[PDB]
RNA sequence: CUACAGUCGCGAAACGUACGUCC
RNA sequence: GGACGUACGUUUCGCGACUGUAGA
């Protein structure tokens, strides 16, 4: 709550989480199962470990943080909402993320992949300027550090979209206030 | 080669001593490094005059030429005469000159029960140490135990020179068929009895230092339920309730012929019942002959094709729809291909009816096994996580090995996996990498285990408590004293030699009579048991020439050769719609004859007139004529 | 009086008149629900439509106890309750019992008696059916027989005015399933057997329930058994004894039962000697009289050492004291029928024995450690609090009275006081009210039921006792196929009524399928007049040329030498069964013989002798082959149904 | 240790003991079964969650402590050697002890329940005075509290007899310095 | 082709014992 | 007497699939 305060904290699109994680009535708590539950199966469902938010973005202000705390391995980025359902977040042309891979690197997929140094995160924060096309992973406490720069100037919404590996009952990410 | 560290010295001190332990080494070829120490060791201790003679049972071929090649290329330096026997070699430098000119020989087991049953080599006392491997297989009737069992018989009693040091290089000495720890502490001395065995040294130092070879994989199970809209399930049981009900009207007996008592359709219980009353309405007498072909081809017609619907559910409980409709599709391109038939031609438009609205359900995406989506999410997500490891996924059957390849093969979402069935990213193996996934099946790796049927997290949950039983008395039968010890396994040896000694006659009784063979859905009279004939005690074949009308043949493509003979082309029924599969038709060496086997045939007696259904000429009793080449 | 929405919500998918199998653990709301439909189903009654219900239960206090219920509070609504119980299956008419009443509460035994019998034809003649623990519904019980006579007149294809079936259980049950898709399979197969569309369960009123559940938590106990056995060594001895002198006449009984290395004092050992038993039973020398002179004599012999190995797990369970007394009481039964040379060197043997048995059973340190950590956890329980009533469950009925004579003397537990109902401080009663907080369940491995009233919980123990691992493995385990069964109905409840219809409508025609390919008629009987023998005294008696049937289930003489060929000793406890007065027991009239032939019944006038084929062997006349029929409905042969008209 | 000390250090007696206990070779601490060896069959066994001292008692002088921590529920007091076996401490006109009752009380059992606040002591100091009948238990750090004095006029020693609650593997308690 | 071999999975019959329950 | 239900334990018997061996 220090830099230009900009934005909202979004809540996940219910149509779109798969089949595995069970988000809580509280609604701003994604969490993984003990095992799956079956809902009703539409064409919208992923098929894999994510979930997307429902708020379209805006013009040149936006920014969220989220805790990745509690998690062996996850990815937080955007995506738009027109994204192949059955392929994984951050390997498409419709999405920038942070992976923190099996090898403990803080990798970033605009696909390219771009190993980084052994920092695991406690907090990630996403500042998006989309009047600039600029998109910028400033974790926590680092001075800003921006940990990736990407450029998208998309005419699509650009929802804050999360995977997280869906084979740890125990396994949950929080949206938490700036 | 590889070097020797401290836990692979303390696994063979207590066999250095001169006592026959049983190892219990871990896997990761320690304890064929161990196999290696104790055999130098036993080798090179021997005073002049004389000298040592080990062999080394293996019992799978693969094994066997490994452990041949590395017993060659570890001893050729030291100037040992290393050897090796199987089922491959040719009949020429006898076992007698092997086992006379050599210093470490290989079997496999059956080979040595071989000669010591016909009583060319004389006894064991021409070894000094027998090593076998897997010796947790030391069962029932298996030839581990059957080379103990001449072992025992020459040691109590009679007792005859030095007999050699056994020794036993299992991975698990597997508690197996016990419940509470008593049964286990039971079944490990009937085992360590039955290889006269006193030792059962496993490591206990350096623990720490052996985790750097084995590792134990944690594992996760994941339970997924049944499919709800069974539509598949529905019209099969539509088709399987109609053809039970034709059979019914030809039968009126049905229910009468087993005892099972509640047969549902698509489990292993109908199929058990199905074979029963296939083998009830096979055998049949009712003096109408004209009637009996009717009947009988009536019912192997309507059982088959139960069967094969019965498949077809078990095919489609475990896979997609699509690979049971393809199997029934291939069976049915089979069948119409072979014959012409009122009751044939019944039973394919009654198919073809349903067909098309069947193979319109089996192309949907939401008639989905979610067994298999649940295994498409496992190795989706954890190959995201590391696009480098390889799958060694176990499956049940042979049929499910080609469905899942085909299935892999076929699959948008499935593009970075390049299977192969048993470079590549998994293997789709049945009983032989980071991922060991089980389907329904009894560093830093994981090993998830898919089921439906519940209870198969239950075996596995007993199984890991049988594990930690099975450790819990190693430690326990580790303290005790080694003479009380040798007096308890000396009195189960004694209990064993006495009763496997005392019911050992099962006389066979010759039926001096005249017999005529029938086929097996015609009822056509094929030959009779007084011109059939014994080769070489192995084959059976009918030296007729009225035998040479009823049989039409159909040209096998590649020729092919037997060990002794050149096997040409199978024989099938001459009737109208039978064609059965008899048998294949050989060359003796000079002249073709037609041989047959018992399969696919009744025994009708000609005096009392009752039919009999046997499998094995061992089973079956009549003249067994040796066949002579002059007719 | 009132009624709650944990009672309400029970009955509002049921008041659309459809059928449930509603489980409440209550039972005050149980009898609540089930008066709360009748009421709906009887005020929603137009002009040519009054009431024709009938309720179902199992027992005789749960039959009187509704029938006081019902007929307590449908008295002033204008409704005219009736019930039968077995004094009312005779002497009445009973369609105009059934006509004439709206709440009749006929046991169902007699309802499937009187569909043999040709009163009430269709089932039409009742609107509802309600069913008190239905979960009793599992295969061949009355309930589903009453189940398969509606279901082939619903499915059949003979569709008419079909009646309403609801029911009401108390607990689902797991059966004979060990697996969770076992236990879907079995709940919905209870479903499929009952037309249960819909299973209603409490989800809202979890509070109400949590108040009066009465669930009280684990307390196993865990002990190691002795070493310093003397009464096992001098039973021994004497079965050593009477196992070695017995084989004189008898070389190859080892050869002639095929069990292995028997043990004194298992269950195995019994498995031997009844096994034996049934051998030796069918020795066939042609003299006919040696062979019963010699069959009796092996007869006392297997039958003593019976006796010994039922005295030696009496030990091995109980005090000694125990077993001393059994055997005593034995040897007092066997010293008032009869007396051979065999039994009197047996009666003489045991008197030398019975004098160091009495010596070394008064042994204060031979104290069985099962019982002494017993009083040892229960003095700990009355440290804790000495006011709680205590109440105990054995595996048999047997060890009953022996704890009752462990409380009657016992210096060191003198607050405990005998009250045995299989005012009281201690009670034992074997198997399945929850005012005392007190159940010790000794050597045992659904669960207790203990749930009546509106009452409350505030704390128990559960104390069971151990001394083998087979309970600790079954019992954790069982602990988690409860946890599986609450899984199973979790399950169950995430369906829809559609797809469960159509399941249900699967698995409805697949059992009309099964049960009408079933159906074998009787096979062809034996018209060859066979002879009957005596098992004990292989004395001919009587054959199948004098043997008549009541009603397909008991089996009569009609011979009158016959008569005069056993004796007739009153009953101990003289009753009924739906055509009767039992009178009397009858046994085998010979020398010394003294076998329980049958029982004695009072059918209108006469004294007739129902016999029993567990006491005869059945011996053929043409070759003369002794074959032994367990059950009467295996022995197939000419059935003569009964003739009253003769005398 | 800085008030009158009195007496010496107690040591449980080897044959009065229970069938339970396994007190060790230092002799002033037991340890509970977690099954109980099967003594021989006396009529000095006890038969109870008890054990007794062998030091036979002085003129006047008297103070011991011992450590009652690690224990759910304990019991100290009092008894002389002619107590019957069956019978429990508390159940006898020979008996002044402390108890620290299942209810989350501090009562006692003398000649009667007398009840004190949910106080529980770690570790307790009896004060024994045979020379007018004074007794006092100076517990932990309440300001020596004794609470409550009896008066027992017996012509017998009154060796400390030592119940707990039998049933809880691992529980063990110390005799330790005065 | 004969032919043993060991494991797994689902079964059906002949039992004894223990409890309860009704007709 | 007989019917039904539950539990414990024993002794066999066939069936299908998987894996491997020696002789010919
Ligand atoms: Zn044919
Ligand atoms: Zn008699």
């Amino acid at each position: 709550s220090r830099f230009a305060q900009w934005a909202i904290h979004p809540t996940f699109n219910l149509k779109s989480l798969s089949c595995s994680l069970e988000v809580s009535k509280d609604s701003r708590t994604v969490t993984v199962s003990h095992r799956p539950q079956p809902y009703r199966w539409s064409c919208e469902r992923f098929s894999t470990s994510q979930v997307l938010c429902s708020q379209a973005l805006s013009s040149g202000k936006h920014y969220w943080e989220v805790d990745t705390r509690n998690c062996s391995h996850w990815a937080v980025g955007v995506a738009s909402w027109e994204m192949s359902r059955d392929q994984v977040l951050g390997r498409t042309m419709d999405s920038c993320c942070v992976e923190w891979k099996g090898t403990s690197q803080l990798s970033a997929w605009m696909v390219k992949e771009t190993v980084l140094g052994s920092d695991r995160p406690g907090v990630v924060g996403i500042w998006l300027n989309l009047e600039e096309g600029k998109l910028a992973f400033y974790s926590v406490d680092n001075q800003e550090k921006l940990l990736y720069e990407c450029t998208i100037s998309a005419s699509s919404p650009l929802y804050p979209a999360f995977w997280l590996y869906g084979l740890h009952p125990g396994n949950y990410l929080i949206i938490k206030q700036v | 080669p590889f070097k020797p560290r401290n836990y692979q010295l303390e696994l063979a001190l207590p066999a250095m001593k001169g006592k026959n332990t049983i190892i219990c080494a871990p896997t990761g070829c320690g304890k064929t490094f161990v196999s290696l120490l104790i055999c130098e060791h036993h080798l090179k201790k021997f005073p002049q005059g004389q000298k040592g003679k080990v062999v080394f049972f293996a019992n799978q071929i693969p094994v066997y030429e490994q452990q041949k090649s590395v017993f060659s290329k570890y001893f050729e330096r030291h100037g040992y005469r290393v050897t090796g026997i199987s089922g491959a070699t040719a009949e020429n430098v006898p076992v007698e000159q092997i086992v006379e000119n050599n210093d470490i020989i290989i079997l496999t087991p059956q080979i040595l029960v071989n000669n010591l049953k016909k009583g060319t080599i004389p006894s064991l006392s021409i070894f000094t140490l027998m090593i076998f491997d897997e010796c947790h297989n030391t069962s029932k009737q298996h030839p581990y135990n059957m080379i103990m069992f001449n072992y025992l018989d020459q040691k109590l009693g009679g007792s005859s020179g030095p007999l050699p040091q056994v020794i036993g290089l299992t991975a698990s000495v597997g508690v197996g068929d016990a419940k509470n720890t008593d049964e286990a502490l039971d079944y490990i001395c009937k085992l360590c009895a039955s290889l006269d065995a006193s030792v059962i040294a496993t490591v206990k130092h350096n623990l720490e230092e052996l985790e750097q070879v084995v590792y134990k994989p944690q594992k996760f199970f994941r339970k997924v339920e049944s499919r709800i809209s069974d539509k598949f399930k529905y019209i099969i049981a539509q088709l399987m309730r109609d053809t039970e009900s034709l059979a019914k009207r030809i039968c009126k007996d049905l229910e009468n012929l087993s005892q099972i008592q509640n047969r549902e359709f698509g489990t292993q219980k109908y199929e058990q019942w199905i074979v029963t009353v296939q083998k009830a309405c096979m055998v049949f007498q009712m003096p109408d002959k004209d009637e009996e072909s009717r009947i009988c081809k009536a019912l192997f017609l309507y059982t088959s094709h139960l069967r094969k619907y019965n498949d077809a559910l078990i095919i489609s409980e475990h896979a997609r729809m699509k690979d049971a409709l393809d199997y029934l599709k291939d069976f049915f391109s089979n069948v119409r291909a072979a014959g012409f038939d009122e009751i044939e031609q019944d039973l394919t438009q009654r198919f073809e009816e349903k067909l098309q609205e069947l193979e319109s359900v089996s192309r949907d995406p939401s008639n989905e096994n979610p067994k298999l989506e649940d295994l498409c999410f496992i190795l989706q997500e954890e190959y995201h996580l590391n696009p480098e490891t390889i799958t060694i996924l176990f499956v049940k059957t042979r049929a499910l090995v080609d469905a899942l390849k085909n299935w892999i093969e076929g699959n948008p979402k499935l593009s970075f996996l390049k299977p192969g069935i048993l470079d590549h990213n998994i293997l789709i193996a049945t009983s032989v990498c980071n991922l060991v996934i089980l389907y329904e099946y009894v560093r830093g790796s994981k090993c998830f285990l898919l089921t439906s049927n519940a209870g198969v997290i239950e075996k596995e949950q007993i199984n890991m408590y049988k594990e930690k039983m099975m450790n819990d008395s190693i430690l326990r039968l580790q303290t005790w004293d080694e003479a009380v010890f040798r007096e308890k396994i000396l009195h189960i040896q004694t209990h064993e030699k006495f009763i496997r000694d005392s019911q050992e006659k099962p006389k066979p009784v010759p039926d001096k009579e005249n017999k005529k063979l029938l086929c097996r859905k015609c009822k056509a009279l094929a030959c009779y048991t007084a011109d059939v004939r014994v080769i070489e005690e192995c084959h059976y074949t009918v030296l007729g020439d009225a035998f040479k009308e009823c049989f039409v043949s159909r040209p096998h493509p590649k020729p092919k050769q037997f060990s002794s003979f050149e096997k040409r082309a199978k024989i099938f029924c001459a009737r109208q719609n039978c064609s059965h599969d008899w048998g294949i038709h050989v060359k003796y060496k000079t002249f073709e004859i037609p041989v047959i086997k018992i399969e696919s045939f009744v025994v009708e007696d000609i005096a009392t007139g009752v039919q009999t259904l046997y499998s094995k000429w061992k089973d079956f009793h009549f003249e067994k004529i040796p066949f002579d080449p002059a007719e």
